[PDB]
């Protein structure tokens, strides 16, 4: 009995095994394209951007900001109120780097486009409603239920940000 | 004189099912990996050079 | 008609069989197994095997004949001159 | 008019049927067709990317999309300007529309080579033969001046003028620089951009045989095994006399 | 107390098709094709459902799109390759398994043979559609060949085809109705497979021999179950052969350029597994005679049942059937052959004699030997 | 002689279903909503594929190849509103097929119940699947928020909506991977739906009185298929008054906009099948929590045999469980209502409010009336 | 590519090529295509008709 | 499927550039490898 009870544990093996690669290659089929990965979180960023200035770039079709700001500017950021929002979230715990801010590029009212370097407290200008904000870009005047959306980034080198 | 593996296979494992079960599970489990392993080896064995893999060295970190 | 229980009526019929752990899976293999194949194939042969063998020579022909035909001509060019 | 020559077999390294494509000479392939062939053919179906793992490495594929432009969307307020390229644009084509590609070449349109070799008889194998032995017209035939005689066209006449001759190009490898050796690497280079899984599909083909080895002596095991009772079984016929 | 699968209605069909079916015992490798042509559908459908994921119904994407699956989409190439290859194994086990009840005599089963003609017919369509579907030089061309095929009709003609079209000639519009007809017809055979079965099981399998059964009928799940399970294995041994090895045989090139309706390629000839028909149509010079030459064809298969005259049968005891049966194959060999040539002069009189043969051996010789077969046995 | 219907394979199955099976002579008019549902399927079908024969699913063609069928395809406008409204008529029929079951006992065919269940939960993957097909503003963004509601999932969440997703949006991919489950999905209803009627026939329908009716049954075909037959000209009165006059009274207008990514609009809100829902959701302050409640509820529906008490089958003699029936459908109004507007202190308030008096209802109050209405009658 | 007189089976003309040209000289608001307006804004036209007079 | 030339031909019909195969007004085969005369659906003026 256990020679024959044998040969068909082993078949069983066998069915097994391919059974698991073949429902592998069905599943991994739906998961994405490789053109999907190549046009997604390859968003690798200089550093060279002046303070204050803010390049305009491209991410999942969302404009993203990516901003250098000077001391003084943070000053300001300290001005502002992070108590004050419906969504209070400490400073460092934001940025990484007080002096980099990493953001979204569309507003959250109408979907329109903030002007960089604007606005009262120094920061993006809104100019569908006039809406402020500052170089944190939180939200102080219009519907958002919360901030501005955080967008994930890792430092990897110094010179270069990843943001996928 | 000595009991045949078969036998001390079967009672120990084959009686029960569900230990039939288990052991061959186990079984898939060790078999993917060294047949795969092995295959893989034949397959860059009958192409040395031909792949990219063994290419790499001519041109690597800078 | 359907269910084993009532197929047909048979009598004076009696079976003698062994379970599968009791003999071989490959009895007389070697000895009794490739002779009776030997048979069916024999037995068999002039029924099937010729006629195939026309559709070969009938395929053979054809090509042959048909590269034939796109050889140029040397009685369209003996008086063309 | 006449039958066409039928190339001859040469003997690829991957004719086997377990064999593989030697990467080196796809990589020499591909510089090849950087600018002999980038000219007026086009391969619409390939990206600066799918030679990470092949060919070239992350860096070195970044570095040569950068020595290349394209053009980009319309800028905010603004209108299309040209951007370098990055590692998810496809090959430059080298004319807008077909039209006027065959403006420019005597009304002929060279074909995508993406699918070329899938697409033509005799794969690669026609088109070694047909990069070479461009000969000069028998005795007895005549051709408009833009064309060319080629026995392995099936007009004999063709359009494309020889495009490789010796010292055209110079390898970074050191390998010399032959008429023979490039049309090798640039139709292996051509073989792999119609079929980029061809080391895998053969990978998975030889775990195929090997499987199928082990498991259908197995499965007919069993069957005998189970129908034994029935291939030994014996009758016997006991009517009341 | 007493077992579960019969009470259950669920259980109770599944134990009277599989389990507790009595099949005789004594039926050859002949008899697994029918498992194994349901079996291809499955995989079939399953193939197809992942590749409408990421197809795209249109005269100016889809090639586009074949070429993105192949090259970005994981695992993309062998789902197509799979797919394709697995057209072809279900014609080869459809011709097998008619061939089957020709030799065996299993048409006198009315019921059930008629049933197959019509699966038959379904699924030609089904092939002819999807092979349109990727949108290369074969496709649009052969399409256009067979559309243009209905034209013959005596008045109506060019309504149907422009009906068909949706416009003037074949465009968008006629891709994207074919994708909707290569979907759904699949399932409407699994019902027509039910139909199949059920008329089947009343009566019940034909053995090898042709004299009843009933004395030595054994139950299907143990042993049937193996032997159908050891010969799916072996359908797919070949076609994991075939897709791993030669992805591109059965096949040909052409379809991996682009459709044009300006240029047209010389030979244009069909898919292998339509040209024994194909050949039958060019053998007659008029459009009206070959169009019903075709009709005729598939219908002859209708009409075999009648033409029967043997009071046997199997064919296995009457020597002579076999061997103009096996001529009869050779034919359809040769008219295959000469559906994949050129149109000359030798081979389209060897069409001819072909076809001429074809409808003779069945409508004439068959019957004859057949009486006379009954009176060497004073029948 | 004897009739052939008896005789005949497939006649045996029709007239067994459909021509002779016995049924009680006194079902009312809540009995006649099952045949409609069908129907209404088979309409969905048949619109629904003509529709596929012009629709193309991508990102950027969709919302053009809608229009272009609107407005330049023959009647294709009419076959658009007949399949959209033809969906709300479908949920309205399943909802008062639900409601009856609960009303007069029907739940206790336990088999035929959970295979309803089944049905349920399909048919709303088709619709909502299919609402995303337009791929107007509200179909993006109903999408994009009906999805993000996994990632609360303990461990996998993340992991399992980028993989529905194909990428990390909802993009193309997207549109033509739901476009052929659209398709393929009712078909399996299809299949389903005759495993409700094959559990329900082997034990035989349900009156209004909850007693046996063998005393008096009847022959279906005569009396029911003319009965059925005036139900199906009411609903088809029905679903044309509804297209051919105010078509878009049901819909929500917005969605006549190319769907902008980057542009949310301000009152995102399921259809008006699936708002009663919503509201459950949106009521939990947490996210994973509010999951839970959704899935909770919808399976009490599998719970209710269970908690059945009574000694009686039908409602019709217990006037409190009336009482509270008609409180509970009156919740499930208010439940709608909500689903419709804003979030504001009122509102969330009477959500959560009919969010745990719906609950407690079904739990508590019924089993506890049905208690004392038994201890009333001394049992 | 040269430029025809127009014919039937033409659509009207766009008054810009892109989004983005729209938007730079509208200051910033992009004017939405009218051939569904009236079954997209709620109200129908009554909520243009009142628009515009008001 | 080449062009053929207004104004061409050796005939005073039609000269394909393409091989230098002539066709005549009404495109009857009068030179050139072309198997079939040009296919035009109808000849209405
Ligand atoms: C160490 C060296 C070992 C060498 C072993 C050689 C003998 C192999 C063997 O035992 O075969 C059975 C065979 C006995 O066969 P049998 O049972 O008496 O007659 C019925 C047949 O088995 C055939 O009938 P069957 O019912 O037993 O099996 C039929 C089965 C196919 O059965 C097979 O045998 C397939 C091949 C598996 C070989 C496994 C060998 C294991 C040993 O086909 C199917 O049922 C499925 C058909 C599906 C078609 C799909 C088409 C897709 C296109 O052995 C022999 O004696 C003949 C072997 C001939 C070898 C000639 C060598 C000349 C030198
Ligand atoms: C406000 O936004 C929201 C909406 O609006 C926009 C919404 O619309 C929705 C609603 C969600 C909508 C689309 C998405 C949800 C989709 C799903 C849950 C389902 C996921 C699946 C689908 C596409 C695939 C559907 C699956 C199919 C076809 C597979 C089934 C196939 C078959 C043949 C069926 C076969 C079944 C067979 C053999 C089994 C036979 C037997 C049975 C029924 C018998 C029952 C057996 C039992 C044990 C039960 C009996 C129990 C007993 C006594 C115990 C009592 C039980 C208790 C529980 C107490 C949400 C959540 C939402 O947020
Ligand atoms: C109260 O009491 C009651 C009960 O309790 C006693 C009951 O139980 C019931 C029964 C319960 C019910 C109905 C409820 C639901 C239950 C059911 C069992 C049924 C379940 C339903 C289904 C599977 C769905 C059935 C089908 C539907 C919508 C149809 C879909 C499928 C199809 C075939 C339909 C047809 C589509 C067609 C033809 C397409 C239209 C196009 C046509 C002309 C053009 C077509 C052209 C072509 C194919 C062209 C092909 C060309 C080809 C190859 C080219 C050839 C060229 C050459 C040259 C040869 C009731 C009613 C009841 O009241
Ligand atoms: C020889 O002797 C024999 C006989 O004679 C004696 C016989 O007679 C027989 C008799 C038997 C036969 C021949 C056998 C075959 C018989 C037949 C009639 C043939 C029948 C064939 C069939 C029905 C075909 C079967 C296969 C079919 C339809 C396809 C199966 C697969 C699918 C539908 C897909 C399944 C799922 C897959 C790949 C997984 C991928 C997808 C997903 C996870 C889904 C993604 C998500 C979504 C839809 C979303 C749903 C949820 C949504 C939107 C939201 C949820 C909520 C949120 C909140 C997010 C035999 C064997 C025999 O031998
Ligand atoms: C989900 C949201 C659903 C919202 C819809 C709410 C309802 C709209 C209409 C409700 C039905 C109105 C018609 C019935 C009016 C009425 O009260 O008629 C009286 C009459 C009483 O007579 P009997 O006691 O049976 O005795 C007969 C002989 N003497 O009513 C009935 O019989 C009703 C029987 C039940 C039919 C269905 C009633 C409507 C149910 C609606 C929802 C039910 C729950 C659904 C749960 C699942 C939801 C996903
Ligand atoms: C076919 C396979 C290739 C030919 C191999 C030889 C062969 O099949 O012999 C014919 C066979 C004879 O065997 P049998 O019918 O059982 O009776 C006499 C011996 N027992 O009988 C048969 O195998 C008949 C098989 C008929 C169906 C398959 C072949 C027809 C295909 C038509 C296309
Ligand atoms: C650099 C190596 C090279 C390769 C490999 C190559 N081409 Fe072509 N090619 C053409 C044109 C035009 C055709 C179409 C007819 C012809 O060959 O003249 C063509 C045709 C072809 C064909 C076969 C066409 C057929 O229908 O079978 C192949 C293969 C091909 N090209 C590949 C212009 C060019 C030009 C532009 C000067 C260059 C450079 C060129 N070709 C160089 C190359
Ligand atoms: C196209 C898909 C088809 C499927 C899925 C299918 C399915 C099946 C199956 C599973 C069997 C049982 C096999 C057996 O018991 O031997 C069978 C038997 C049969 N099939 Fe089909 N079949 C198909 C096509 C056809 C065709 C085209 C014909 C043409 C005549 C046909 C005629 C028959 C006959 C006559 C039988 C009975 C054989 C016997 O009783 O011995 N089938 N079919
Ligand atoms: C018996 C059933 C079927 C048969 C015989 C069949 C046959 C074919 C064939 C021969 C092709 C062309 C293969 C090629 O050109 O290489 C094809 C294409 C296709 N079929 Fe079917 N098919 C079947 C069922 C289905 C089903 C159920 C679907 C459901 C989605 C489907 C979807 C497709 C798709 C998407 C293509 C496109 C192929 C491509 O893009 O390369 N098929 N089919
Ligand atoms: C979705 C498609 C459905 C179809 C086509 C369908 C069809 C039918 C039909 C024709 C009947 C018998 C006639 C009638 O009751 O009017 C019936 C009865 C029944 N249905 Fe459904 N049904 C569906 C869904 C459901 C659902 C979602 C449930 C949930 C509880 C359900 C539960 C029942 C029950 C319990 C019965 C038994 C009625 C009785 O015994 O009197 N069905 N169904
Ligand atoms: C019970 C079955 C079905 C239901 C409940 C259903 C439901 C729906 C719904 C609610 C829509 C949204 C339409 C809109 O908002 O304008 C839709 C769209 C659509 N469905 Fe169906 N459907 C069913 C069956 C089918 C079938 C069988 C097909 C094809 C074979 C199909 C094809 C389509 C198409 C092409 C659209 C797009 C129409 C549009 O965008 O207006 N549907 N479906
Ligand atoms: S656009 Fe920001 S508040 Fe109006
Ligand atoms: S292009 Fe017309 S004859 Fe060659």
């Amino acid at each position: 009995k256990g020679f024959s009870y044998l040969v068909t544990g082993v078949t069983t093996v066998g069915v097994a095994y391919a059974a698991k690669n073949a429902v592998t290659q069905f599943v991994s089929s739906m998961s994405a394209s490789a053109d999907v990965l190549a046009l997604a979180k390859i968003e690798i960023k200089l550093s060279d951007i002046p303070e204050g200035k803010n390049m305009a770039f491209k991410w999942r079709g969302k404009p993203l900001f990516v901003r250098h700001r000077t001391q003084k500017e943070i000053e300001q950021e300290a001005a502002v109120e992070l108590s004050q929002l419906r969504d209070p979230q400490h400073d460092l715990d934001r940025v990484k780097k007080p002096e980099w801010v990493i953001l979204i590029g569309v507003c959250t009212h109408l979907g329109c486009v903030p002007i960089a370097n604007a606005g009262d407290f120094g920061g993006y200008y809104c100019p569908c409603h006039g809406s402020h904000y500052d170089a944190s870009g939180r939200i102080r005047l219009g519907p958002a239920p919360l901030n501005l959306e955080v967008p994930t980034y890792e430092f990897t080198s110094d010179d270069m940000v990843i943001v996928g | 004189a000595a009991a045949t593996l078969t036998s001390k296979l079967y009672s120990l494992l084959f009686r029960r099912t569900s230990t039939f079960a288990l052991t061959i599970i186990v079984g898939v489990m060790f078999f993917e990996r060294a047949f795969d392993q092995g295959a893989d080896a034949i397959y860059d064995h009958i192409n040395e050079g031909k792949l990219w893999k063994h290419i790499k060295h001519k041109y690597e970190n800078k | 008609g359907r269910e084993f229980g009532n197929l047909t009526r048979m009598r004076h019929v009696i079976s003698y069989s062994l379970s599968p752990f009791e003999q071989r899976a490959y009895p007389h293999v070697f000895t009794k197994g490739i002779p009776n194949v030997l048979r069916r194939i024999r037995e068999s042969f002039f029924r099937v095997v010729p006629q195939f063998v026309v559709f070969y020579l009938i395929y053979t022909w054809g090509t042959e004949e048909f590269e034939r035909s796109k050889r140029k001509n040397p009685a369209a060019y003996e008086n063309d001159k | 008019s006449d039958l066409e020559l039928h190339p001859p077999s040469y003997p690829w390294s991957h004719r086997g049927l377990l064999s593989s494509l030697d990467h080196t000479s796809i990589r020499r392939g591909f510089q090849v067709y950087k600018q002999v062939c980038a000219s007026c053919h086009s391969m619409d179906f390939v990206a600066y990317r799918h030679l990470v793992g092949v060919c070239y490495t992350e860096d070195e594929a970044k570095e040569l999309a950068a020595e290349v432009e394209v053009q980009d969307g319309p800028n905010e307020d603004g209108e299309m300007f040209m951007r370098p390229g990055k590692l998810f644009d496809y090959f430059p084509k080298p004319y807008p529309n077909s039209e006027a590609a065959r403006a420019a070449n005597n009304g002929a349109l060279p074909p995508d080579l993406s699918y070329i070799v899938r697409a033509r008889h005799g794969g690669e194998d026609y088109v070694f033969s047909l990069l070479t032995g461009y000969c000069e017209p028998p005795t007895g035939v005549s051709l408009r001046e833009g064309l060319y005689f080629n026995p392995y066209f099936p007009g004999q006449a063709i359009a494309m003028a020889p495009p490789i001759y010796t010292d055209v190009l110079e390898f970074d490898d050191g390998t010399p620089a032959t008429m023979s050796q490039i049309a090798k690497d640039v139709c292996t280079f051509l073989r792999w951009a119609s079929e980029p899984e061809h080391d895998h599909r053969k990978r998975m083909g030889l775990k195929m045989l090997m499987m199928m080895a082990l498991l259908v002596p197995l499965v007919y095991t069993i069957k005998r095994h189970k129908w034994s009772v029935l291939k030994s079984r014996k009758l016997a016929y006991r009517p009341p006399k | 107390m007493t077992p579960m699968r019969k009470t259950n209605p669920l259980m109770k069909l599944i134990n009277h098709s599989f389990i507790d079916l009595p099949t005789p015992s004594n039926i050859s490798a002949w008899w697994n094709f029918g498992s194994l042509l349901g079996a291809c559908l499955i995989l079939q459908i399953t193939t197809g459902l992942f590749l409408a994921m990421h197809y795209s119904p249109d005269a100016s994407t889809a090639f586009s799109s074949i070429a993105h699956i192949t090259r970005d989409v994981n695992y993309g190439w062998i789902i197509r390759y799979l797919h394709a290859n697995g057209a072809s194994m279900f014609f080869i086990c459809l011709f097998l398994h008619i061939g089957r009840g020709l030799y065996y005599g299993s048409f006198l089963y009315s019921e059930t043979w008629n049933i197959g003609i019509i699966l038959l017919l379904a699924t030609m369509a089904t092939a002819f559609m999807g092979y349109v579907l990727p949108w290369g030089q074969m496709s649009f061309w052969g399409a256009t060949v067979i559309t243009n095929l209905l034209s013959a009709i005596p008045y109506i003609g060019t309504d149907l085809v422009q009906w068909i079209w949706g416009g003037y000639s074949v465009d968008s519009p006629t891709l994207t109705r074919f994708f909707t007809f290569h979907f759904i017809l699949p399932f409407i055979i699994a019902a027509l497979a039910t139909l199949h079965l059920l008329f089947l099981h009343e009566t019940g399998s034909n053995n090898p021999l042709g004299i009843t059964s009933h004395s030595d009928k054994i139950t299907f799940h143990p042993y049937y179950t193996i032997k159908d399970a050891l010969g799916l294995l072996l359908f797919l041994l070949s076609l994991m052969t075939l897709t791993l090895f030669s992805p591109d045989l059965l096949g040909d090139p052409d379809n991996y350029t682009l459709a044009n309706p300006l240029n047209t390629p010389p030979h244009i000839k069909p898919e292998w597994y339509f040209l024994f028909a194909y050949t039958i149509l060019r053998s007659v010079p008029n459009k009206l005679g070959g169009v019903l030459a075709l009709l005729l064809s598939i219908l002859i298969l209708a009409m075999i049942p009648i033409l029967h005259m043997s009071k046997q049968q199997s064919m296995m005891f009457r020597p002579l059937s076999q061997s103009l049966y096996w001529l009869l194959a050779a034919d359809l060999l040769i008219l295959t052959w000469i559906g994949g040539q050129p149109v000359s002069y030798p081979f389209t009189i060897i069409g001819q004699v072909a076809s001429v043969l074809y409808f003779t051996t069945i409508l004439i010789l068959m019957p004859t030997i057949s009486l006379i077969e009954n009176k060497m046995l004073k029948w």
